[PDB]
């Protein structure tokens, strides 16, 4: 996941 | 030599082998979807993912008073044949870009060798495949045939930019954390990318920057493939194991936490937030899991099915887990070999290392703030190549990451949404  | 031997066209006629209508084991009902097998054990489904999670079959965007911060919705994306054709070609191009590097070749080889363990048997004297690590392929005669696979690249669900690895669980076994592994479905799109800032103080601040530089989609896919590798070897770190971020005031003032699995995957200095003690804890834990796999293999005496022989499957897993076989033929886990494989999968295959191989500009840490999302088209060679990504050699885009500079190479990026200030 890319994350924030 | 290429990773993908054939340059598929979405409209190529199905043949029931590497171009076929298939169904996935989502424990539910679905109409068959056209899929393409681009490499041994690897398939691509150019469809929005409304299948892995039946409770996520709605692509429609909620009212304006519901959309959060980092998210992008477009229910029409990837609904036409031309889009699916471009998606297929885009994903294949990224696999080639990744494979063209020694690191990517190593990662992809590990992934293909990472066949999900045959642990679906109820009796310990026989080995049986786990059906959720297979897909059902419609043959030329209309019948379904079960095919084992390791990886599936599929379009994103409702939130287009929420890329992630999805896999079917087991009633008792935690396949992605018990050494077994499971087929990985990566929600991903080669048609969009994200903007980051060149200055660390700006990139890690939620109020600054518009996203001058664009992330190379090959890095984004590689990041997911790294997660996939962890999950296929059943060594992913439990998501409940997180780092209470205390190195960024903005993360802190919101009590934001980041999983160790993500820090490990990014690598570099981020991986250092996982202390030695907890790291050793995980290593020992997964060492024990590999031990159980070695023992389960020894207890096996017969195989279920006729797809392959028992000795053949024992060999594929001997190679996957790099087990040792003594004179009596019994399998065991060698500490040296385990540490080497575990380290390869967790320390060698990292986002930070791929950046070094691709020679691209990229976020310096996972602990930053997204800036924007851009629409791109990497299919045309005049836009992006396997060898240079956006930074085309012998052009004004070759140096200083000019190709990733959205201001200089503005013709290759269309900003769809700005995220800065929305956190
Ligand atoms: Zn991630």
């Amino acid at each position: 996941r890319r994350g924030i | 030599m290429p990773f993908v031997n054939k340059q598929f066209n979405y409209k190529d006629p199905v043949n029931g082998v590497d171009i076929a209508y298939i169904k996935i084991p989502n424990a539910g009902q679905m109409q068959p979807v056209k899929a393409f097998k681009i490499h041994n054990k690897i398939w691509v489904i150019p469809e929005r993912d409304t299948f892995t999670n039946p409770e996520e079959g709605d692509l429609n965007p909620p009212p304006e008073a519901k959309q959060v911060p980092v998210s992008y919705y477009d229910s029409t994306y990837l609904s036409t044949d031309n889009e699916k054709d471009n998606y297929l070609k885009g994903v294949t191009k990224l696999f080639e870009r990744i494979y063209s590097t020694d690191l990517g070749r190593m990662l992809l080889t590990s992934i293909v060798r990472g066949i999900p363990f045959w642990g679906g048997s109820t009796i310990d004297t026989e080995l049986k495949v786990i059906d959720t690590n297979c897909i059902n392929v419609i043959q030329p005669d209309g019948s379904y045939r079960s095919e084992e696979l390791n990886l599936v690249i599929i379009g994103p669900s409702a939130d287009i930019i929420q890329f992630e690895c999805k896999s079917f669980g087991h009633e008792v076994l935690n396949l992605t954390r018990n050494g077994y592994g499971s087929t990985q479905y990566i929600r991903f799109s080669p048609d969009f990318t994200f903007g980051f800032e060149e200055s660390l103080e700006v990139d890690t601040n939620p109020l600054l920057g518009a996203g001058k530089f664009a992330t190379d989609p090959a890095v984004t896919l590689a990041h997911e493939l790294i997660h996939a590798g962890h999950r296929l070897y059943g060594i992913a770190i439990n998501p409940n194991r997180v780092f209470k971020v205390n190195t960024n005031a903005y993360y802190e003032m919101s009590g934001l936490e980041v999983s160790f699995e993500e820090l490990r995957t990014f690598g570099g200095h981020d991986a250092k937030f996982i202390d030695s003690l907890q790291e050793n804890e995980f290593r020992l834990y997964y060492y024990n899991k590999f031990k159980d796999i070695a023992s389960t293999l020894n207890k096996a005496k017969s195989i279920v099915g006729t797809t392959a022989s028992l000795q053949y499957m024992k060999n594929v897993f001997k190679e996957k887990y790099l087990l040792s076989e003594d004179t009596s033929g019994k399998f065991s886990v060698d500490k040296l070999k385990f540490d080497k494989l575990y380290k390869m999968l967790t320390e060698i295959y990292t986002e930070d290392n791929f950046v070094k191989f691709f020679k691209v500009l990229n976020r310096k840490t996972y602990l930053n703030f997204d800036k924007a999302v851009f629409k791109i088209n990497i299919v045309p060679k005049v836009n992006y190549t396997i060898y240079d990504g956006f930074n085309l050699r012998n052009t004004n885009l070759a140096a200083n990451f000019n190709g990733q500079n959205t201001e200089i190479n503005n013709m290759n990026f269309t900003k769809l949404k700005n995220f800065t200030g929305l956190f």
